[PDB]
């Protein structure tokens, strides 16, 4: 039926299979977040708290949950030729700066354009998005003298800090063409970065749960 | 200067203009000849019997 | 790579003892291990085998039940417990690593050996002669025969040729009857007809003299030959 | 002996036949589809989905083979098949119903493990654990309901072959109470805890601001309770048969609900199964004559 | 500036005129009277399973029995195709592997991806474990393909518009091939290894001489990026697949596309291609998870290897042509014969 050497080879193959199964049972548990944003939106800033020319992986364990965050913005190549590698990521962190109204060549509109593509890709239909709107202080100080109209044709009911922030959030969320399949979690870190990681731990949980509810058929 | 790019094109394109040239009919003839010569050596084009197949049915 | 056995010495007939060998310079966790004995004057004899992960443990009928093999991967150590020792057990004991996968070379490395002095159906393999005369620069052949045809259905002829120089551990020369081991000079070659085999040396050089042993690996109760001695 | 004609004539039997044939059809298609989806797609055979597969096989056993012998034997009010096949029928019936209940409990536990403690599920339901559970369900069913072999007769108050109530009362009542407590506690607790976990997860996140899970939990618990609690409690309390007919027939008939609805709750509404069979249908009949 | 642009346009016109002048009769006309191959039905002789995520590349050993497959779960698995036994399982430093290679001598494998590093793994170590022999750095983008020339030379194409021939022992690229306009997505060595062809996202293919270090010919005809290339076994031609959903065949001496493999049903891109040993059959994997076998002389859809659930990703026929393996995004490699 088989030789002794063939039986030993089969035993080694099954050992390899057991090791692969054991490592796969670990890969699924890990959270995997794809980090994106404009050149200076704050990716470096957020990474600097979660830290505690290819893809840059950073691993961190928070509240017994292991996160691998992939900062890929360093790659200057055709996005559509490698974006599909990140189909299974738990969520996409998306950093955008609120002090970008006056940085015309309009860059806020470039951020919304990138957000549209990320929301509506074939690959990320089921992938949730964690929207980090950073540099609130540079926007709270700025809204008092630079109105929203400088960048948007129409602004909120008034050039008020909270109303302007809510209006920006509403527009960014309205770019979601697939509200029935994915959800956007929003944060307003005003350099209060101690909460940042916690937020990612919270939002990610709400993602993970809503994945399991789908797997076991409750959702 | 940007002119270098315009140069790097022609310096390549010109060499392409001097490459070897044959009629595509000859290319087709050689392709067909190779295909027909090695037809018996192809286990996928000409399936071999199980006596020779190493991926024996299981 | 280095294998070092320990626990040698004198033992009283019918007692018990432990031998151990410490693996170094290689991933002991992945290699299967063999204990092979050699009586003071006569040829080799396979004692025991443990596959990596301890999923397979096989013994020779001469010791099965009296000896027990074990391995500790975290410490990279191999152990052999023995009970009810008898005079026949007095011998040198070698540990031989063996990794099994397509194209692998089992029995490649042999340990230095530990001496154990006891106080006062299988495939039969035969070798043509106990001794053969030779001189440097000559071509010399050695013959072998087996009780069963080693040519398996998968096409592999499971014959192994080892060379033991006086005082040194055996070294794998050929595996599966045609495949030269790493570091073996091109002088050596091997062939056979499924049941009759031969190993040939061309331009024979000094330090090639020694005992040539055969082995079959078709069935688990591995059997060695009588050994053929080549002398200047 | 084998005549279940009404002591008090009420003519409920036709409805029992009608409902019966329904459980014969809806239970069969829904179950067989559930298997064709699971068997064809190896990716769909996850460690969790094997519990639903075992439940499906149990409901299939009930709906195809056994259920017809109750649409029959209600029409004639008389057992038409062999008297020895009566014991086989009763054994198989109670074994299938026990397997279904135990699979429902195991699925509730699996869902809770996946949701509240994701790290524990692959350990509890590992390659060894999943098969251990799948075989233990059937083993417990058979062991629990094998010993009543001499007690299986054509009970008149149900017009179908099952365990005689009067003489098997102690052991059968203890078994029934065990199953009632086990099923109710497991399903209710696990699904309440799942809903609580989801609510906690959403509420904790909502703090940063500048569903149908509850519906499914309610559906599952209501389904299980409506299906078995009537029969189980009626038989526990009515240890010595005194209750009116139709009540016993109605209680038994409600247990037929499980045989046909479980492929709805646990297979039809599941995204994985639904998408697998949708892909099967979309790709055409090649799934049968090629794959 | 304008003078050099006009010179480039003039050179393009001249080369187009020459190619038209050489196009006396197409292959389809030449192959009119030769009988077609029959319906090429292939059964799944072996299903290699164990990978946890998308298969992104695979390669055959020259023995036609061992094959390496690379997956995004972070594993290179060296399988024995005859018995489906795992011969090796190699963890990767970066799980983003987009390509893999098997040394023609069988001693080494290689891989690379979004990390921009080509890692070479030595399989014949005395320690008995596979260990990284070298890490080749120097590319500013993801590696798309890797192919061995010797145990000491490897050619790798990257997604920064460049390819490079390296000396593995030294650890530095000895030749750099530049000239592509977009990301270089695929690469194929010639049977003799003196030349290699690279396909890039700019829809063009380029032939390079490994020792001369400069492109010799440029081929065009696809309306979209090229995701795959292979050499016709004779080495005088090569076939490319592109996202425009049609494969195309070019001959080096003719210096133009001999034939095209468009279809009505197929509306999606090609991810991989491979010629059969005789060169009569061209196999191509598609985004709609089914490989198509084309009569390379007549462009008849001779067969379909429909056995995969998720986007087909890579495929390869054994060096002896005995079987063809196809790995797909559902994490299974199926061997067909
Ligand atoms: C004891 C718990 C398991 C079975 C509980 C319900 C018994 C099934 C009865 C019903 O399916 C058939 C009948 O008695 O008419």
């Amino acid at each position: 039926t088989l030789s002794a050497e063939d039986k030993a080879a089969v035993e080694r193959s099954k050992m390899i299979d057991r090791n692969l199964r054991e490592d796969g049972e670990k890969a699924a548990r890990e959270v995997k977040l794809l980090l994106l944003g404009a050149g200076e939106s704050g990716k470096n800033t957020i990474v600097k708290q979660m830290k505690i020319t290819g893809i840059v992986e950073t691993h961190f364990t928070f509240k017994d949950l292991h996160f691998k965050m992939f900062d890929v913005g360093a790659q200057r190549s055709e996005r559509k030729k490698w974006i599909h590698c990140f189909e299974g990521v738990t969520a996409i962190i998306f950093c955008v700066a609120l002090s970008d109204y006056d940085l015309v060549l309009n860059r806020m509109h470039a951020s919304m354009k990138l957000f549209d593509s990320i929301c509506n890709n074939k690959w990320f239909t089921d992938t949730s998005i964690i929207l980090f709107l950073n540099k609130k202080d540079l926007f709270e100080e700025k809204i008092k003298k630079s109105p929203l109209t400088i960048c948007y044709p129409e602004y909120a009911g008034s050039n008020t800090y909270e109303e302007a922030a809510a209006y920006i959030q509403c527009q960014f969320e309205d770019l979601n063409k697939r509200k029935d399949t994915k959800e956007i979690y929003t944060h307003f870190t005003c350099s209060t970065d101690t909460k940042n990681v916690q937020f990612v731990f919270d939002a990610v949980t709400d993602v993970i749960i809503k994945n399991n509810l789908k797997d076991c058929g409750l959702f | 200067a940007s002119i270098a790019q315009a140069r790097k094109l022609v310096e390549q394109l010109k060499m392409e203009a001097n490459i070897d040239r044959i009629k595509v009919s000859k290319a087709a003839a050689d392709l067909m000849a190779y295909c027909e010569a090695h037809a018996k050596e192809d286990p996928l084009l000409t399936p071999v019997p199980a006596s020779e197949n190493p991926f024996r049915e299981k | 790579v280095q294998l070092v056995e320990s626990g040698g010495g004198l033992v009283q007939p019918g007692g018990s003892r432990k031998l151990s060998c410490s693996a170094s310079g290689f991933a002991f966790s992945s290699f299967g291990m063999h204990w092979v004995r050699q009586a003071p004057e006569k040829g080799l004899e396979w004692v025991a085998y443990i596959s990596s992960g301890s999923g397979t443990i096989y013994y020779a009928d001469t010791v099965k039940g009296r000896f027990t093999i074990s391995r500790d991967d975290p410490k990279n150590t191999l152990f052999l417990q023995m009970t009810s020792l008898r005079s026949e057990d007095t011998a040198m004991y070698y540990c031989v690593r063996s990794i099994y996968y397509y194209g692998s070379s089992p029995f490649d490395f042999w340990g230095q050996g530990t001496t154990l002095t006891v106080s006062s159906s299988d495939i039969v393999m035969t070798q043509a002669t106990s001794s053969v005369p030779v001189t440097p620069g000559e071509s010399v052949s050695i013959s072998c025969r087996s009780s069963k045809s080693l040519l398996h259905s998968n096409g592999n002829t499971y014959l192994y040729w080892f060379l033991q120089r006086p005082g040194q551990s055996p070294q794998l020369l050929i595996y599966r009857m045609s495949n030269l081991a790493s570091g073996v000079p091109d002088r050596f070659s091997g062939s056979g007809s499924g049941t009759a085999f031969t190993l040939t040396i061309s331009r024979l050089e000094a330090e090639d003299v020694g005992v040539y042993y055969c082995m079959q690996h078709l069935e688990y109760p591995l059997t060695f030959g009588a050994g053929t001695k080549l002398e200047l | 002996n084998f005549s279940c004609y009404h002591e008090s004539v009420l003519g409920y039997r036709y409805v029992a036949v009608s409902w019966g044939v329904v459980v014969a059809v809806t239970g069969t298609v829904g179950n067989v589809l559930t298997l064709l989806a699971l068997a064809i797609q190896p990716k769909l055979r996850t460690r969790f989905n094997l519990l639903i597969a075992n439940l499906t096989l149990a409901d299939l056993l009930y709906c195809t083979l056994l259920q017809p012998f109750s649409v029959d034997t209600y029409l004639h009010l008389h057992w038409r098949t062999g008297a020895t096949f009566c014991r086989v029928f009763g054994l198989l019936l109670f074994a299938s119903n026990s397997v279904s209940i135990l699979t429902l409990c195991l699925i509730a536990l699996g869902r809770y493990l996946l949701i509240a403690h994701p790290k524990l599920f692959p350990q509890v339901f590992s390659a060894k654990g999943i098969v251990l559970a799948l075989v233990s369900t059937w083993v417990v069913g058979v062991a629990s309901f094998a010993p009543l072999w001499p007690i299986y007769i054509l009970v008149p108050v149900v017009c179908t072959c099952s365990f005689d109530r009067i003489r098997g009362r102690p052991y059968t009542t203890i078994l029934m109470g065990i199953y009632f407590v086990l099923g109710l506690s497991s399903v209710g607790i696990f699904y309440c805890l799942i809903h609580r976990q989801v609510k906690r997860a959403a509420q904790a996140l909502d703090q940063y601001k500048l569903g149908k899970v509850t519906r499914m939990c309610f559906a599952v618990f209501l389904c299980f309770a409506l299906s078995y609690i009537p029969f189980l409690l009626l038989n526990i309390l009515d240890a010595r048969v005194q209750a009116p007919r139709v009540v016993h027939m109605l209680a038994a008939n409600l247990t037929w609900l499980n045989g046909c609805i479980n492929p709805v709750l646990y297979a039809a509404m599941n995204r994985q199964f639904r998408q697998a069979y949708g892909s099967i249908l979309k790709r055409g009949p090649r799934s049968f004559h090629r794959l | 500036l304008d003078q050099l642009r006009q010179e480039a346009e003039q050179l393009k016109n001249q080369i187009r005129d020459a190619r038209k002048a050489c196009a006396d009769a197409t292959l389809s006309q030449i192959t009119n009277n030769i009988d077609p191959v029959g319906r090429i039905q292939m059964r799944t002789r072996r299903t290699l399973r164990g990978h946890l995520a998308k298969i992104y590349a695979m390669h055959w050993g020259t023995d036609s029995r061992l094959l390496v497959s690379a997956s995004q779960d972070g594993k290179l698995i060296i399988w024995d195709s005859y018995t489906t036994n795992k011969v090796h399982a190699i963890p990767l430093r970066s799980s983003w592997v987009m390509t893999c290679a098997y040394a023609p001598s069988g001693n080494y494998v290689a891989c690379g991806g979004l990390d921009n590093i080509c890692s070479i793994y030595n399989l014949k170590t005395r320690e008995g474990n596979v260990r990284v022999s070298r890490e080749l750095a120097g590319h500013t983008g993801y590696l798309s393909c890797c192919r061995f020339l010797d145990d000491n030379q490897i050619v790798t194409s990257s997604g920064d518009t460049t390819c490079a021939l390296w000396d593995i022992e030294t650890g530095q690229q000895t030749t750099t091939f530049t000239g592509h306009t977009g990301d270089v997505m695929s690469l194929s060595l010639a049977p003799d290894t003196r030349l290699f062809v690279s396909g890039a996202c700019d829809a063009s293919a380029k032939l390079w001489d490994v020792r001369e270090g400069m492109c010799r010919q440029t081929f065009t005809g696809h309306e979209s990026d090229i995701n795959a290339i292979c050499f016709f076994p004779n080495g005088n031609a090569f076939a490319t697949g592109s996202d425009d959903a049609t494969c195309r065949l070019f001959d080096l001496r003719a210096d133009q596309e001999l034939m095209t493999y468009s279809h009505d049903n197929i509306i999606c891109g090609i991810t991989s291609v491979s010629f059969s040993k005789s060169g009569r059959l061209l196999l191509a994997g598609y985004d709609d998870f089914n490989c198509n076998v084309w009569d390379a002389l007549k462009a008849d859809r001779a067969g379909v290897l429909a056995g995969h659930d998720n986007r087909v990703s890579c495929l390869g026929v054994t060096d002896d042509g005995m079987a063809v393996a196809t790995g797909s995004w559902d994490s299974f490699l199926k061997i067909w014969n």
